[PDB]
């Protein structure tokens, strides 16, 4: 409760640890390959459920 | 088990506040106690201007 976030360059609404990995920065992507971070920062993956 | 930060910067969330620099309901609980002191003092409360 005391500190907003600890990485301001990857927690924000558009940002680096976003458009890596944000399928609606991804467009130019290929379909094949896999990432570990698709399922942190995809928001229909975390907000599906 | 996170290991929380409370440095003086949470504090300000109470420190800040006005009630904390008035001295009224202080001085109000001394003027309606029942016993003031005895030995009073009087050498340099306030200036006489000369």
């Amino acid at each position: 409760e005391y500190r907003s976030t600890v990485n301001p360059w990857a927690s924000q609404l558009g940002s680096l640890g976003d458009i890596m990995y944000n399928s609606s920065y991804r467009q130019t992507a290929v379909p094949g390959l896999y990432s570990p971070c698709r399922a942190f920062f995809n928001k229909e993956e975390l907000l599906r459920n | 088990n996170l290991l929380l930060a409370f440095n003086l910067q949470n504090a300000l969330k109470v420190l800040c506040h006005p009630r904390l620099h008035t001295p009224a309901h202080t001085l109000n609980s001394l003027n309606a106690a029942p016993a003031p002191r005895d030995r009073r003092e009087t050498y340099s409360l306030q200036h006489r201007r000369p």
